[PDB]
RNA sequence: GAGGUAAAGCGAAUGAUUAGAAGUCUUGGGGUUGAAAUGACCUUAACUUAUUCUCAAACUUUAAAUAUGUAAGAAGUCCUUGUUGCUUAAUUGAACGUGGACAAUUGAAUGAAGAGCUUUUAGUGGGCCAUUUUUGGUAAGCAGAACUGGCGAUGCGGGAUGA
RNA sequence: CCUAAGGGGGACUCAUGGAGAACAGAAAUCUCCAGUAGAACAAAAGGGUAAAAGUCCCCUUGAUUUUGAUUUUCAGUGUGAA
RNA sequence: GGUUGCGGCCAUAUCUAGCAGAAAGCACCGUUCCCCGUUCGAUCAACCGUAGUUAAGCUGCUAAGAGCAAUACCGAGUAGUGUAGUGGGAGACCAUACGCGAAACUAUUGUGCUGCAAUCU
């Protein structure tokens, strides 16, 4: 008999982390969603109501609806060879705020503010992003590291 | 300083233990034999689990006490204290600073012996504890009591044999 | 032979609870159900008044939660009760009323809220809530969060509640925990909360015990003889307290005898202080070899 | 009249350990 | 009754014990696992050999067993039967499963027999004695070898005994007072701890 | 962001498991009894304490690699104040807005025979193979899953010959 | 399977061990201390739960009405359930 | 800086054993007519702040403490693993190549930080 039920497979997933069971710090419950923030969803195995589908647990969306208790997230979902929407209503204890928005909200700000200054100055600042590109010359100087010569090392057994 | 008012030794409670084996009538009359004593209404006790050996069944009213405090307790602890000559043991002490004795007849305590009601015998405890107590048992900031200030086997039995001139031996 | 219980394993797989609730002092279930704000109502907060009883004080503030820690809107003490008349029982039920209306009246002042939203001006014990004026702004919305204090019918935490009440501030609330509710005949006997309103429960023992126990009412009551009070005088404490209550609610906090920064010198001059690594290590050392005198 | 309210939460059992007569 | 060993020979399936899951298990044969002196200190037998798997592979208990009997035997026969204590490292914690005892419709297998999964590198046998027995005991082993399939090297051990110090760190953590016995093994100072405890169990500990 | 597989662990929980050692007032027994005292002794067995060998698909504090969600702007960021029967004690907020500011480095890489959209219909719905992960089985040119690539549907050069 | 084993509130803390109390003993009842859950939560197992979701008490019927949206299985049809 | 009330993160905050703690606060503490609750004013309820005490709670310090936290020319570039070959080996398995890379162990260091309001020698 093949069982296919709800919470299946979820015996690790939904768990509490170690040491870290039973009630629920209040700043979960303090927090503030809006319409269009992005949330992280990581399912709370105390809170059994408004708990997400464990297809939810570990996925990132944007909140769409905001209700006494719960709010409303919008992912998509693979199914076949397309993306359907998926709109899930999760108690707040289920989610999160998404730390993406605030590295790349501030991105912005640091281009707003140097490029303004460099319009102060007169001059000219490059904001686009780069990779990391192979390192220039350079020069060793061997006082006090004269280089210490290595060798391959002989077979020991060591039981 | 060891010798502080509020280090007091002093009776926190007397607990009045009868365990008849059985059910009913009888169960009845140990409940009144203690409401005599005491004055107060007695609390009947439930088998916690069923022993066909013992006679008892789960939930089966079998034994009955009641709980005293204050002047009333040093009382009729005297009055239990008499039917011992007042001598304890050294084992009738426990570890926590609490004591007990257990008489056979209800009616050397000094209470009027009626034919209807029978004899029953009696078993005593004491709860020792010094000012602050509270401390463990109030509802909010609930916290333990630091070792000097606990009642411990010895300080306890001085304190009895002062306190009753009496003498504890340790057969 | 039993079992060690305090292993090392055991330490080590030992949760913590939340640190105010190993203090025993939050009650995090109530808490969190006081707090708690419709996700809707973005960051519009809900107000607490917190109300707390020590041996000798009475505590209420209006506090509002916030991810930092909580922020005290007012606060009203007991011990502010002197300068609005009365010195002695600040721990009556009649002291908690007053101590509910004078934060109600502060933090109505501090709003704004004065000439609209008066309150209950002539008290007569009757339960009654503050209903919102029409064409104009809600009255005040706090919510009454008592603790771990039990909840009983004659509980002091009860006075401030409707001395908050009748001081203005909307705090919704039943009748049937005050002072004067027949549980037999479901009805308030608002006679009886008018009396434990001002201090008649502690008068009518005045006058019975000194006509019983003379001496007892001399060493339960001194402070009232002192000041030539008897309890034919005592409504009028409460009364002229209230007035006055109304009248200039405004904190006044304590001229101080120090600054902060003496008070820190001072208490500064206390407390043990942390041992250097290398002092501990000579401690040590001295402890390692003063065990010699037992190789026997 | 007045009677102890049970406390242990194995209210449903039927015997109980530490029985076992060979102690 | 009992197929050859080449039907279980490899780490086919997953780890196979005794649970709540399966109970009806024989016993394993190999029961002993400490033969010769086994109460002899650690300075009595300061000489360690090991056999060593050079095979990721199975060895039944029978065959541990086995082998385990011959290495006694002979080792009691040449040096006496207090010249040594013999340890088996490995224990057979892996049940074998047998099908027919139609086809291959239900084919999930009975318990039939345990065995033990070694890795490489792995040691199955350790034998303590003293040094002026060291033939006996390598060729002791050198038996023993020959009840196992697959590969195994007879290792002379660096260390002192079943402990985990060269046989140079021993002689420096005892003659330093680091180092007191506790019947057959050893207990090794700490400088962590109750001071005085430790202390108190190292009397003989020339502090720096 | 999520995870609980490999590995690792067991003087960490659970469960399993080899060996001694030191101790304790229900030591569990035998033995030397002294006349009986349960009060010693020799012993084996229990427990307790600090150690020791070996383990887990349906154990676990920890915990990869590979694989996996979101974001990286003009539909963006900020300022001011309009609408409402929703919300706030409120002149507080919510959503949607008017007006104003930030100009091509408009905010990573690489590519893009361009992007988006619609209708209609065929055949098919027995599969098999190779590497690796993997289950049952002693195993099978056996049976069953995971990812990819193939054969089927494909000739050509090589493997003599061979999906 | 359950008028509570549903709903709300309140009070209490469970398994177990040690030390103690007439008959009473390994198991009857009482007391203190310890007690991170080693218990209990209808029924399989997993997850979850400690001033509670467990034990006890009080009051109740939200196990009610109208229909929409959504999640799982999914063709993103139905049914069940949420 | 201490202290109280309400807190955030929830052991660097817990546990065990000692010792110390000015001022204020907190606390233990005294009493039972009244509201209230108990077998028991022990808990809960109310009154007094009067008769007493820092003994306890609490706070701080001590401990080659247990536990917890952090760091690393610690272990270890080890185990494992993505990718490759008409590599080795009968096989089991192993080496190499381009990448990623633990856990235990060891050593060292640390033992709450802090928001709002009030108050104090
Ligand atoms: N191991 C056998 C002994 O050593 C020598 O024998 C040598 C060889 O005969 C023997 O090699 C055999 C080989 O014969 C046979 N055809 C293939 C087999 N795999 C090899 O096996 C060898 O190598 C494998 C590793 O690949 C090891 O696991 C195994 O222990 C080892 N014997 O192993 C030795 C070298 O590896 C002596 N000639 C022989 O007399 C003696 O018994
Ligand atoms: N960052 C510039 C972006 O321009 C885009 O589009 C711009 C135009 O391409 C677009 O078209 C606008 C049209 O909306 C508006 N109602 C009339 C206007 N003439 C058009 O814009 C264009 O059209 C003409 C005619 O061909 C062109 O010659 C000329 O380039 C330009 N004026 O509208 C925008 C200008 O109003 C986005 N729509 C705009 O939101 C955004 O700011
Ligand atoms: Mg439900
Ligand atoms: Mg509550
Ligand atoms: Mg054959
Ligand atoms: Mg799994
Ligand atoms: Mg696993
Ligand atoms: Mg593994
Ligand atoms: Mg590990
Ligand atoms: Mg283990
Ligand atoms: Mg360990
Ligand atoms: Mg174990
Ligand atoms: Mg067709
Ligand atoms: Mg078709
Ligand atoms: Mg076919
Ligand atoms: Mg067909
Ligand atoms: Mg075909
Ligand atoms: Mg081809
Ligand atoms: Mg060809
Ligand atoms: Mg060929
Ligand atoms: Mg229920
Ligand atoms: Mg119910
Ligand atoms: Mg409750
Ligand atoms: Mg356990
Ligand atoms: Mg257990
Ligand atoms: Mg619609
Ligand atoms: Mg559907
Ligand atoms: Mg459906
Ligand atoms: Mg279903
Ligand atoms: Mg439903």
């Amino acid at each position: 008999g093949k069982s296919r039920g709800y919470r299946s497979g979820t015996r690790y997933a939904f768990q509490r982390d170690f040491k870290k069971h039973g009630a629920i710090p209040l700043s979960t419950y303090l927090k503030v969603y809006k319409v269009g923030d992005i949330v992280d969803i990581k399912a709370n195995g105390s809170i059994q109501k408004g708990m997400p589908h464990k297809y939810y647990h570990g996925k990132t969306g944007i909140v769409y609806n905001v209700t006494k208790s719960s709010v409303g997230v919008i992912i998509n979902k693979v199914v076949g060879n397309r993306y359907i929407e998926k709109r899930v209503n999760l108690r707040v204890e289920h989610v999160k705020h998404s730390a993406c928005r605030q590295e790349f909200l501030n991105r912005v700000k640091s281009n707003a503010a140097k490029k303004r200054e460099a319009k102060a100055n007169g001059e000219t600042v490059y904001l686009k992003r780069q990779a990391a590109k192979p390192r220039g010359s350079r020069i060793i100087s061997t006082e006090g590291n004269i280089p210490q010569t290595l060798a391959p090392v002989a077979y020991e057994t060591f039981i | 300083k060891s010798q502080n008012v509020m280090r007091e030794l002093r009776i926190e409670k007397l607990v009045l233990n009868i365990c008849v084996g059985e059910s009913g009538d009888r169960l009845t009359r140990a409940a009144k034999v203690l409401e005599q004593l005491s004055g107060q209404t007695p609390v009947q006790s439930k088998a916690r689990y069923t022993v066909r050996t013992f006679g008892i069944r789960r939930n089966e009213k079998i034994a009955v006490h009641v709980t005293v405090r204050g002047p009333k307790a040093e009382e009729i602890l005297e009055r239990g204290l008499k039917v011992k000559e007042y001598q304890l043991r050294s084992k009738n002490f426990s570890a926590t600073g609490n004591f007990g004795f257990g008489i056979d007849e209800h009616i050397d305590l000094g209470i009027k012996y009626d034919p209807s009601i029978g004899i029953y015998g009696m078993d005593f405890y004491v709860v020792m504890g010094r000012a602050g107590a509270r401390v463990t048992r109030r509802k909010r900031a609930r916290s333990t009591i630091g070792n000097s200030h606990k009642t411990n086997k010895e300080d306890t039995i001085q304190w009895f044999k002062t306190r009753y001139d009496a003498e504890v031996l340790d057969k | 032979m039993q079992k060690e219980f305090r292993t090392s394993a055991y330490h080590s797989r030992f949760q913590t609870p939340f640190r105010r609730r190993q203090e025993g002092k939050t009650d995090y279930y109530q808490r969190k159900r006081l707090v708690t704000q419709h996700k809707a109502k973005y960051n519009s907060p809900k107000y607490r008044l917190v109300v707390r009883f020590t041996n000798k004080d009475i505590i209420a503030q209006i506090v509002s939660a916030h991810i930092t820690g909580d922020v005290v809107f007012t606060a009203a003490y007991a011990h502010e009760l002197p300068r609005y008349g009365i010195k002695y029982g600040l721990t009556n039920w009649s002291a908690a009323y007053a101590v509910g209306l004078l934060v109600a009246r502060r933090a109505l002042q501090k709003l704004g809220l004065d000439e609209t939203y008066t309150g209950v001006e002539e008290v007569e014990g009757e339960f009654e809530l503050t209903e919102a004026v029409e064409d104009g702004p809600r009255p005040f919305k706090v919510f009454l969060d008592i603790g771990l204090q039990r909840t009983t019918t004659g509980a002091r935490v009860f006075g401030v509640l409707k001395g908050a009440s009748d001081g203005g501030l909307y705090v919704p609330h039943s009748p049937n925990r005050f002072p004067g509710w027949d549980i037999e005949a479901e009805e308030l006997d608002a006679e009886l909360l008018r009396k434990y309103i001002f201090g008649g429960h502690v008068a009518e023992y005045m006058e019975e015990l000194l006509d019983d126990d003379e001496e007892k009412y001399k060493s339960i009551f001194k402070n009232y003889i002192e000041e030539e009070i008897e309890s034919e005088d005592v409504e009028e404490i409460y009364a002229n307290a209230h007035e006055a209550i109304r009248a200039d609610p405004s904190f006044k906090p304590t001229e101080k005898k120090f600054t902060k920064e003496q008070y820190k010198a001072e208490s500064k001059k206390y407390r043990q202080q942390k041992l250097t690594r290398a002092e501990r290590q000579a401690k040590v050392a001295k402890k390692i070899a003063e065990f010699k005198a037992q190789q026997e | 009249k007045n009677t102890s309210s049970k406390k242990s939460d194995a209210a449903p059992a039927s015997a109980d350990p530490a029985k076992a007569k060979k102690k | 009754a009992r197929r050859p060993a080449r039907c279980y020979r490899y780490c086919k399936n997953k780890p196979y014990p005794k649970s709540r899951y399966n109970r009806a298990v024989p016993d394993a044969k190999i029961r002993i696992y400490d033969l010769g002196r086994k109460k002899a200190t650690v300075d009595e037998f300061p000489l360690c050999i090991h056999l060593v798997s050079n095979e990721l592979e199975q060895l039944s208990s029978e065959a541990l067993e086995a082998a385990r009997i011959c290495a006694n035997k002979y080792i009691t026969k040449v040096s006496g039967r207090d010249s040594f204590h013999l340890r088996v490292r490995v224990h057979p914690f892996h049940v074998l499963r047998i099908n027919k005892m139609q086809g291959m419709r239900g084919a999930w297998g009975k318990p039939h027999g345990l065995a033990a999964r070694v890795s490489i590198g792995q040691i199955i046998m350790s034998a303590r004695t003293k040094d002026s027995n060291k033939d006996v005991v390598i060729e002791g082993l050198r038996r023993a070898r020959y009840k196992f399939p697959g590969q195994q090297k007879i290792i002379i051990s660096k260390k002192w005994g079943f402990t985990p110090l060269n046989r140079d760190e021993y002689i420096a953590k005892k003659t330093n007072g680091e180092v007191i016995d506790d019947g057959a093994y050893v207990k090794f100072l700490s400088r962590k701890g109750n001071l005085e405890a430790n202390l108190q169990q190292f009397p003989n500990y020339q502090y720096s």
